[PDB]
């Protein structure tokens, strides 16, 4: 089972490989953001990998945007290999990867895991029913609920994020993943300055303001106070924080 | 089934995009800027001065009761 893990490294964006390509991609008719040239080579590599039919790791570091480079392989997989259609979440961050999802490939048909019982059990007889949606997003909390419930559906590919941080999480929920039927799974971690001279700019100041004439007499009044004087030698913390 | 892709998926553009709020949006486009409505002020006058090298002015009555 190596094999997969070592083809898997052997295609991985490296450094070098992370910026030193010319793939001259098109642009899926879902997605329309442009990527940079490095999640342009994380979204090759990814569409490699499902290509050859493997299961990896994200090893980029932490913050480069992993939900867009997740978004566009959704694109190029629907496109390229045809496969028009899950996403397994915490917290809020369910809007963030839906809205995400309708920002960058607005043409994908969204399933949403939010509702009451009645209102669920809707949505599972929806999610049953052919044509009904592409991509899937559910709450962690509902995927344990629904642990045995998930497994009726077979789906093109499958995504885990957040787990790292979720509570409850089991060896037995991740057999349970692995039982879950989909052709590929993703994995996202956070610990597999980064990528930086295509990330944005991130400028920063200070300024020096000279206090007004009021400002300095007010400051001076409460140095001078001979209070204050005895708080700041003395050394008595709750005092000399006041002061300040 | 590309065809049915065209047609189910640009039925999903309008749904999705018509969720967005005219920003969050990757194409940002231009100028929306939402004018007002006018919404009413029954029967009006107008009075319109424009440029024409020289100047005009226009006064428009709404109805001819006025
Ligand atoms: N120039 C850019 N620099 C950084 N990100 C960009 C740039 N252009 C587009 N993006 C992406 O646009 C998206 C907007 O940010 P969000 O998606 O809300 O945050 P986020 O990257 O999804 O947070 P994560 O992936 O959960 S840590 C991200 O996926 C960014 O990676």
């Amino acid at each position: 089972i190596a094999d997969v893990t070592a083809v898997a490294e052997a295609i991985l964006p490296k450094g070098s490989a992370r910026v030193t390509t010319s793939v001259k991609f098109n642009a899926p008719s879902l997605l329309y953001g442009a990527l940079r040239d490095y999640q342009k080579i994380g979204l090759d590599w990814l569409a490699k990998l499902y290509r050859k039919n493997l299961n990896g790791i994200l090893a980029d570091e932490a913050g480069l945007g992993k939900t867009v480079q997740i978004i566009a392989f959704f694109a190029h997989l629907a496109c390229n290999e045809g496969n028009w259609g899950l996403v397994v979440v915490r917290s809020c961050n369910i809007l963030k990867w839906e809205l995400e999802l309708k920002r960058w490939c607005p043409g994908l048909k969204i399933l949403s895991y939010i509702g009451s019982h009645r209102e669920l059990k809707a949505k599972r007889q929806e999610w049953a029913e052919p044509n009904s949606f592409h991509v899937c997003i559910t709450s962690y909390t509902q995927f344990f609920r629904g642990l045995t419930a998930f497994t009726r559906v077979r789906w093109k590919c499958l995504v885990i994020d957040e787990m790292q941080r979720v509570k409850g999480m089991t060896e037995r929920h991740w057999e349970a993943v692995f039982t879950l039927q989909s052709q590929q799974r993703l994995l996202l971690i956070d610990s597999p300055r980064d990528v930086e001279k295509q990330l944005t700019k991130k400028y920063e100041h200070v300024l020096k303001c000279r206090l007004s004439n009021r400002q300095k007499a007010l400051y001076e009044d409460v140095i001078l106070q001979p209070g204050t004087q005895e708080a700041l030698k003395s050394g008595h913390f709750v005092n000399v924080l006041s002061i300040l | 089934t590309q065809e049915e892709l065209l047609r189910e998926a640009k039925i999903t553009e309008e749904l999705n995009l018509r969720s967005l709020e005219t920003y969050e949006r990757l194409e940002a486009d231009k100028k929306k800027q939402v004018h007002k409505k006018r919404k009413c002020p029954g029967p009006i006058i107008t009075y319109h001065s424009v440029t024409v090298r020289c100047s005009r002015t226009f006064i428009t009555f709404s109805d001819d009761a006025t």
